[PDB]
């Protein structure tokens, strides 16, 4: 289970993603960044089958970067999420589907609002205040159902996120080797180097 | 199904939901997942309804026979082990049971045993069992402290079931609360989720995922 | 495994006196896990309303598809599509995927702008039309909805009465289904006004 | 489903019940199983409902275009040939079981079509889950040189046998009569022996009974001027 | 658990004003092979009961022996064996129904479908069904196998409910049964033309008719049927 | 391979009143798409003012009822003709069902009668013996159609008092026997319309302090 | 199904029962299994009704087009077209066909085409599920250069027994006579052939 | 295997081929399938060689013990013992047996016992894989009260055809004649019966 | 994978056993002691299928305690291991076999030698200087092949054991929630409360 979490607060979106890469019986790496910057104000985390995850993320990244150059304009998070959903919805009826689940965290510069989209490998899109893929949601959703507000600050969002990670580290069976946390706001994307 | 039980300063809190399902069909919203074995013993029910009901009422008969023969009450350890040894005989036959045997005695103090149809018997301070265990664990674990008040502890257990009733499709209906002390168990009422959810949302300011 | 019951959800439609009503729950889940309580399943193209139950990706995909087709229809025909015509378009569009179908249960509702006649219809996942006078049901609690509608429904109900009947049919059916609920929306549709109401229901 | 076809003196009659089912549940209590391929060629369908409708409309469409091309009224053997070759190509995966009947310049005709592409000729036929109940009636009461009135009676009686004795069939009886030298008469709900009795109680609720959170007007109209 | 080998097809029956009628063909099939052409599948018990059996014939012969042994055992130390304490249809049925449900519960069923037809001491008509699963039910008309699908509809046109029984004479009922047997010969691929029929009347007693044949069949219209569609010649 | 189970269809319904109780069931018996009988009784008077029905696989249902009737008989022999209370009957039936836990009676069982305070009682069972006292319960083929209607019209669920708008619920006023039979008849009439295994006839058994009474009503035969 | 074709002095006779089944239900008791692919080239059909109809329709098309270009085709030629269809589509077909025709040069000829798509030219042929029960009877009773009346009796007696023992066979006995005189259709009802 | 038993005026004759196979290999081409359970009660064996031997050995034991206590058993009695074994052990047996015997009171009797374990008393009986091909021939050619020489010819001609068409049947034709005169064994070789 | 390790040094045997009990997706307990004292100088750790493990351990414990009372004498570790092996060898051909793997660490008071026996659920016994069950051995055996001596002290044995646990915590995918360590020597059995 490749833990990926997301929380949308007052003025930003926070994505947390596990660092472990386990192939069989061995943890091959404990510092893996399961995310790609699609545009300056849009970040996508991902989790699923080996190989497919990175291949899909980089493919999406390339397409959005192509759009940005062509139009000299950044697509809204809503527009990027719809593009991503269609690719997955197309993929599910292919010969060999992309087995990838994603969270898209973005800051809409037009509306001055943070936005979090959860999309699974079938192409099921939902906009949420907080989201998760895989087994993480079984612990974190109910926990966030209790501790979330729409008017929370970024610092309160991080404390709330620490609470989620602590619960996961206590009750989940695999060692996912901690998480890399990234914040998406009006100023762009930045990584929290100490978590 | 969501059931929990945890040890704290004022004894034990036991909280359960009330839903029973058959596939996606909600068969009952008013089932009793706590069994009053004796004035100081409680049993929780998760998994097969019949299996849990039948063998835990059977357990009460065995505990009663113990105190007739030994002129002394049965320990929580001995009671839990009667049930675990029984299901171990049936192992492989297809019984489906996830139970907590909660109680108090003088020599043990407040005690909780997790008993399983796989034969697993575990002593511990906190347990959540059923299809909604993960959801209850999330709330319970993040707000648990050893020094809660009988009032705060009762609420936490109630709140943890509510959390799971909300997110878990196969849990819901209502919340049955119990509190176990030196002097036995004490019922703390049936709490319909249809009213409790909105009450908690308003008073606590949580559940912002919902349109209200 | 069964695509039609992974996400869960329900839709119901009813006719009344010079009016129609269409309603849906708000849940979206991954089997036991509830994910979203704002996943509306009813869409509208002009004055024609479409509810869709089943696999959520296909629900989204089909809405986008029928928005596409109805917009082109309007540009070419220079008029909004009617429910009878739209019903045939849904049937056609589903059957072209006969051996690779969308796992959905669509429901059309609306009033003919010219004749003023109330109209509802339902389909299976591959296109078969169920044009009923009284009511149409779809979703994981369809059995429950059939029982509620069949007992509660009476013909020629006034808009404000029809609202109560359909809302109670949905609510009590949803409460007997694990994969339905988490909120509900009801549309009351008249020839030149449409009211949308969000219902208060139990959140478990 | 119960569908039948009966030949008579100067034409042919087909009939069907009006129950539509999804497993043990009745989806539609007044389904129309009698389809029109051309004005004087009608067919009744059993099996997969979407398949019987789609295959009927397709062949009906191509029959119309053929009729226009040839400046001739369509023949039943043409519809029969086009249907069977289509169904055969799809190896039974299109679950359409049809009774095709009609009149044309050649005369009156009655055929059945199986989903794998086999056709059969007959004076009396029955298809669907109630075909055995219907065929028992047809085998008991059918005779040569039936009148129009006798054939309609026999057909509807055969459908009734399915309605009462088969759980897959029920509700009403539809009929279509195709006589030579005449317009075909479609008799929708020819019989209505299954009207629901009055309910003991009215379930009309007091206004305000349902709890509401939000109200809002929905904008169905286009973008306005000024 | 087994599979049936040599099998008997439909058994049909109905009540009428003064009694019951039951019938079954004389065939023992071996799959698609119409192997044995002289098999009696109606077995009388006393002068007031007839058991009609379909399904596996080896199991039928076993049941035949159980009933024969039942008569023997009932006569033991019973001075009223041919009078007040004679075997009733209700007794014989419940015995079989007990055996059938016991055998299915051991996962070793008697692969049969049985109809017990008879008249009770008080003149009441008895007609009840039981099969390999131990499932039982009663109705004015009863039929097994293909008869359930084709005969019941025809017999229910004569006796649609309980109130139609006193209105139904023995001539009308026998006519309906014989017609139904013809229809089954037209349409059941494991039926024979030859059959046996039994009447149990409260006044005239047990009338057992053997070596009956399906007659007055309609085949002449076959000559006019040519090809499968377009073939004129 | 031999399949020891079957499905005979049918639907049953138990409602408990303040001083009475009803147990209704349709009289149709089926296999697959055929009708076996239009009138085959499914609800039985078991003695001691207790009525019972075991719906699903009829062979198992008949066996269970037969065994429980036998249990009542031996309860009188063994305990000086003592009346078997409804709660004691329910517990006895649990053990009958759980005794075949690993080769179950494939039925939904419901019993009805009066408790020891004279109030109406209904008990509901799963196939392997889990039971619960309830005010209302439908069982069998069309149970999914009927139960939601009963939640609404018997326990006034999702119903509120006009003017208050969702604040105050509809009060739980008791139902008379005449009002209950109306709900039963409408429940079965509705179930007959939309479920193919339901129809032919409706037989209701009403239980009061005075004894066990029967009422029969016709249902659509299609 | 019970089908057969028998060559005799004046030509060839095709014979068949009239039963079509779905399991044990007789879907059609008056079926016509003797089908025409050319004026004096007919075939007997066994196996799948759909497959054999589709094949026979295609063969009739090929021989109609053959006739337009090259004149009347031989019976051997018709059997070759049947074979080509049955052999090349053997994985997807369940068709046992007997081809029988009359030339003036070659007279009566019979070709049988079993499941594989092989061709076998024979004096007479039997096929269908009911044929198994009359291998002994037909082998003992067949003679070359029989008369029309003798050949009709041979087919009638043979199919009578096939119908008697095979549940999948029954109804009427249809026959098609192919000679220089023309094409004669015959029919024999149960009351006639059962008492033989 | 092709086996048959035929009653006639003076008694009954049993007949059988001599082929035993393992797939397509003939493990024994001179098998004796006509086996004795009592002086004038014999049986024809088909199906599993092991099962039918074990059964016949047990029956012979039961009838030997019957004879010691109650005197000569009837043919019906012998068939009942076969039935009891075949019926009660139907799940584990593959045995198709024809029982044939001669009493002075009852004369020639034939009982056939197919797979299920049912019993059928008949004027004549046929069984084995090769019997399928002679249902038509035997039904048409059997008569009641035939002579010894006619019955031998009937069996010889019937099994000849069964052998001709069935690959599992072949070798010599063995026959056992049961009359008041005694027990006669007959044998007929390929060169004799193939040319029939 | 229920990590159980064992190392035999100069004058003692050290057993290390994981604390986690994971049932499905949740870690139900993080302080579980997977061991039973069979006699004052004999300790058995165990791992396998749920229920069977404890049932088997306690059954063996009862039998050895019975022997001790009857004879007023402690069985040698070799004798106890042979008894345990026979029970498992008997078990493997039963209707429902015990699915339990064990390590038996004991100090023989007669020979004044520590002894470590590794026995799997089939009844396969081997005496070893160091042993492990399940996937733990895939990491630890080769590591101990490099760092072990027969003349090591108990303190050196514990440092060597810390090295094994650190490697397991780095490369294994599940969080086994640390280990409980117990030492068996001439003075009996004691638990290392800080590890
Ligand atoms: C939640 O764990 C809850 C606790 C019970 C004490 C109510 N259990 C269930 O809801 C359980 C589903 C579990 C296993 C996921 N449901 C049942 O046990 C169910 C209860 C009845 C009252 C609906 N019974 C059931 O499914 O029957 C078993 C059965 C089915 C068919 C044939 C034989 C036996
Ligand atoms: C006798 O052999 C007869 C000859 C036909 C040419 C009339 N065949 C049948 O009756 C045949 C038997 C089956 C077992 C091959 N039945 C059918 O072909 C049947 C007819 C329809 C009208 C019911 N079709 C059928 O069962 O479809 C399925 C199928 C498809 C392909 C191959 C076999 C069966
Ligand atoms: C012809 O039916 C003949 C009659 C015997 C009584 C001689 N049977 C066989 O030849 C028989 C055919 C098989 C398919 C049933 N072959 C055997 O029985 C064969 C004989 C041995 C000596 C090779 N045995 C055999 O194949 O053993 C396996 C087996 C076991 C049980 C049932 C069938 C087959
Ligand atoms: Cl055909
Ligand atoms: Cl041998
Ligand atoms: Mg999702
Ligand atoms: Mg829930
Ligand atoms: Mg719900
Ligand atoms: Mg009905
Ligand atoms: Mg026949
Ligand atoms: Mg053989
Ligand atoms: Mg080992």
């Amino acid at each position: 289970m490749d833990i990926i979490l997301g929380i949308r607060v007052q003025d930003s979106v926070i994505l947390a993603s596990s660092k472990a890469v386990t192939r069989g019986i061995s943890v091959l790496k404990d510092s893996d960044d399961k995310t790609r910057q699609l545009s300056p104000h849009t970040l996508m985390s991902f989790a699923g089958e080996a190989g497919d995850t990175v291949q899909f993320a980089e493919y999406i990244q390339a397409n959005i970067q192509l759009y940005s150059i062509r139009e000299d304009y950044e697509l809204s998070p809503q527009a990027v999420s719809s593009f991503v959903r269609q690719e997955l919805a197309k993929s599910i009826r292919s010969r060999r589907p992309y087995q990838v689940n994603v969270l898209i965290g973005g800051y809409d510069k037009k509306k001055n609002k943070p936005e979090l989209y959860q999309i699974d490998y079938l192409g099921t899109k939902v906009e949420l205040p907080y989201g998760a893929h895989g087994y993480s949601g079984f612990y974190t959703f109910s926990l966030l159902d209790h501790h979330y507000r729409p008017d929370m600050t970024t610092e309160e969002g991080l404390d709330l996120l620490k609470l989620c990670v602590q619960e996961l580290e206590k009750r989940m069976p695999m060692d996912f080797k901690g998480v890399i946390v990234k914040i998406v706001d009006k100023d762009g994307i930045r990584q929290v180097d100490d978590f | 199904t969501t059931t929990l039980a945890f040890r704290f300063q004022g004894g034990i809190i036991v909280a359960v939901d009330s839903r029973a399902t058959a596939g996606n069909w909600v068969a009952s919203q008013t089932v009793k997942k706590v069994i009053e074995i004796n004035p100081f013993l409680l049993g929780t029910m998760a998994g097969g309804a019949a299996d849990c009901q039948f063998w835990e009422t059977w357990l009460g008969s065995q505990c009663r026979l113990h105190e007739l023969r030994e002129k002394e009450r049965i320990s929580v350890a001995a009671a839990s082990k009667i049930l675990s040894n029984l299901v171990y005989q049936y192992k492989g036959a297809g019984l489906s049971m996830g139970t907590m045997i909660c109680g108090y005695t003088r020599k043990e103090g407040p005690t909780i045993y997790y008993v399983d149809s796989d034969g697993t018997r575990l002593k511990g301070d906190i347990f959540c069992v059923g299809s909604g265990q993960t959801f209850a664990y999330g709330v319970l674990d993040s707000n648990y402290k050893w020094d809660l008040s009988v009032e705060d502890a009762l609420y936490l257990g109630k709140r943890s079931i509510l959390a799971a009733a909300h997110r878990n499709a196969y849990s819901g209906g209502s919340v049955n609360l119990y509190h176990v002390t030196e002097d036995g168990w004490i019922y703390h009422g049936n709490h319909d989720v249809g009213e409790l959810f909105w009450k908690v949302k308003e008073e606590e300011g949580s559940f912002n995922n919902v349109i209200g | 495994s069964d695509p039609s019951s992974i996400n869960g959800g329900i839709v119901v439609a009813m006719t009344g006196k010079d009016c129609v009503a269409i309603a849906c729950d708000l849940r979206l889940g991954s089997q036991s896990l509830g994910v979203s309580n704002k996943f509306e399943k009813i869409f509208h193209y002009g004055h024609v309303f479409l509810g869709i139950t089943g696999l959520a990706t296909d629900v989204t995909t089909l809405n986008e598809m029928f928005r596409y087709k109805t917009n082109l229809y309007k540009l070419k025909e220079e008029r909004a599509i009617e429910p009878e015509t739209f019903t045939q378009l849904v049937s056609s569009s589903l059957y072209e995927r006969r051996f690779g179908p969308y796992f959905v249960g669509p429901v059309v509702a609306g009033i003919n702008s010219k004749s003023g006649k109330p109209f509802i219809a339902g389909f299976d996942l591959i296109g078969c039309i169920d044009e009923a006078k009284d009511f149409i049901v779809s979703g994981t609690a369809s059995d429950q909805l059939f029982g509620m509608c069949e007992s509660l429904y009476e013909p020629n109900l006034e808009p404000e009465d029809l609202f109560e009947t359909i809302s109670q049919a949905l609510l009590n059916a949803a409460d007997r289904d694990a994969l339905s609920g988490w909120g509900a929306v009801v549309y009351i549709i008249k020839k030149d006004e449409v009211v949308k109401r969000y219902l208060k229901m139990r959140q478990d | 489903t119960t569908i039948v076809g009966v030949k008579f003196n100067n034409g042919v009659v087909i009939a069907a019940d009006t129950r539509s089912t999804q497993g043990p549940i009745v989806a539609d209590k007044n389904c129309a199983k009698l389809h029109r391929i051309s004005p004087k060629i009608w067919c009744a369908g059993a099996g997969t409902a979407a398949d019987t409708e789609a295959v009927t409309q397709l062949i009906g469409s191509n029959i119309e275009l053929h009729s226009l091309y040839t400046s001739r009224e369509p023949r039943v053997v043409s519809a029969l040939q086009m249907l069977k070759q289509h169904l055969f190509k799809y190896q039974g995966h299109i679950g359409a079981y049809l009774i095709v009947a009609g009149v044309d310049p050649t005369g009156s005709h009655l055929f059945s079509i199986h989903a794998h592409g086999s056709t059969d000729v007959g004076y009396y036929l029955s298809l669907g889950s109630g075909s055995l109940a219907a065929m028992a009636v047809l085998e008991s009461h059918w005779k040569q040189d039936l009148t129009k009135e006798e054939a309609i009676k026999l057909a509807s009686d055969a459908i009734q046998a399915g309605i009462w004795n088969d759980l897959g069939s029920g509700s009403n009886v539809d009929v279509c009569v195709m006589e030579i030298g005449k317009d075909a008469e479609y008799l929708r709900n020819y019989l209505t022996p299954n009207v629901r009795e009055e309910k003991q109680k009215s379930y009309k609720f007091p206004r305000g009974t349902t709890a509401v959170l939000k109200e809002s007007i929905v904008n169905i109209c286009d973008i306005q001027e000024e | 658990t087994q599979q049936p080998i040599v099998t008997g097809t439909s058994v049909i029956s109905m009540k009428y004003d003064n009694g019951v009628i039951i019938a079954a063909d004389n065939l023992g099939s071996y799959g698609s092979l119409l192997r044995f052409n002289g098999v009696e599948r109606l077995i009388p018990v006393g002068d007031n009961t007839v058991v009609g059996i379909s399904g596996d014939i080896s199991d039928m012969q076993h049941i035949e022996r159980l009933l024969k042994d039942l008569v023997t055992e009932n006569a033991y130390d019973n001075p009223l064996a041919d009078a007040e304490e004679a075997l009733e249809p209700s007794y014989i049925f419940e015995y079989l129904a007990t055996v059938m449900y016991q055998r299915r519960s051991k996962m070793n069923p008697l692969w049969n479908a049985i109809i017990v037809a008879g008249v009770q001491s008080n003149g009441d008509q008895f007609l009840r069904y039981v099969n390999l699963l131990g499932v039982t039910y009663s109705s004015p008309t009863l039929a097994t196998g293909f008869g359930a699908h084709m005969a019941n509809p025809l017999l229910r046109k004569v006796v649609d409910r309980e109130s139609d029984i006193p209105k139904t004479t023995v001539q009308v009922a026998e006519e309906a049964i014989v017609n139904a047997m013809r229809v089954l010969y037209y349409r059941d691929a494991r039926s024979s033309r030859n059959f046996s029929l039994a009447i149990i009347d409260k006044n005239t007693g047990l009338t057992f008719k053997k070596n009956l044949q399906v007659e007055n069949m309609k085949w002449d219209f076959a000559k006019d049927i040519k090809g499968y569609g377009t073939q004129k010649i | 391979q031999f399949n020891p189970y079957g499905d005979n269809g049918g639907t049953i319904l138990g409602i408990a009143g303040e001083d009475f109780a009803v147990l209704a069931g349709d009289t149709r018996n089926i296999t697959d798409y055929s009708i076996n009988s239009r009138y085959e009784p499914k609800v039985f008077d078991c003695g001691d003012n207790i009525v019972m029905s075991a719906n699903g696989f009829a062979a198992d249902g008949d066996a269970l009822v037969k065994r429980f009737k036998n249990s009542v008989k031996w309860y009188h022999f063994d305990h000086n003709d003592k009346k078997l209370s409804i709660n004691s009957a329910a517990r006895n039936i649990q053990h009958l069902l759980y005794g075949k836990r690993f080769f179950p009676y494939y039925v939904h069982t419901i019993i009805a009668g009066l408790d020891e305070d004279g109030k109406g009682a209904v008990y509901s069972f799963d196939p392997v013996g889990s039971y619960e006292r309830e005010q209302c319960r439908a069982g069998g083929a069309a149970a999914s159609l009927i139960m939601p209607f009963l939640d609404n019209q018997v326990n006034f669920k999702n119903q509120y008092e006009p003017g208050t708008n969702g604040k105050v619920k509809k009060p739980l006023k008791y139902l008379s026997v005449e009002e209950v039979i109306k709900l039963v008849r409408d429940s079965f009439t509705s179930a007959t319309e939309r479920h193919i295994q339901v129809g032919d006839g409706l037989e209701i058994l009403i239980v009061t302090k005075d004894g066990v009474r029967k009422e029969f009503y016709e249902l659509k035969r299609d | 199904t019970s089908i057969m074709a028998v060559t005799f002095k004046d030509g060839v006779i095709l014979g068949a029962d009239s039963r079509t089944t779905t399991g044990a239900y007789i879907a059609n008791r008056v079926t016509d299994k003797l089908t025409r692919v050319h004026d004096k080239i007919w075939c007997c059909r066994s196996g799948s009704a759909a497959d054999t109809q589709a094949i026979a329709d295609i063969v009739q098309y090929h021989l109609e087009l053959y006739t337009s270009q090259y004149g009347t085709p031989s019976t051997e030629t018709a059997a070759s077209v049947f074979k080509e269809l049955c052999y090349e589509n053997k994985d997807n077909l369940t068709a046992g066909i007997i081809v029988a025709g009359y030339d003036d040069k070659n007279k009566g000829e019979v070709y049988t085409i079993p499941l594989g798509g092989s061709v076998h030219k024979l004096p007479y042929a039997i096929a269908g599920s009911g044929s198994t029960f009359i291998y002994g009877y037909c082998d003992k009773n067949f003679r070359e250069n029989m008369s029309k009346e003798e050949t009709v009796d041979f087919i009638k007696h043979s199919l009578s027994q096939a119908i008697k023992w095979d549940g999948s066979s029954g109804g009427v006995i249809r026959m098609v006579v192919l000679t220089a005189a023309g094409v004669e259709r015959l029919i024999f009802y149960p009351d006639e052939y059962e008492q033989l």
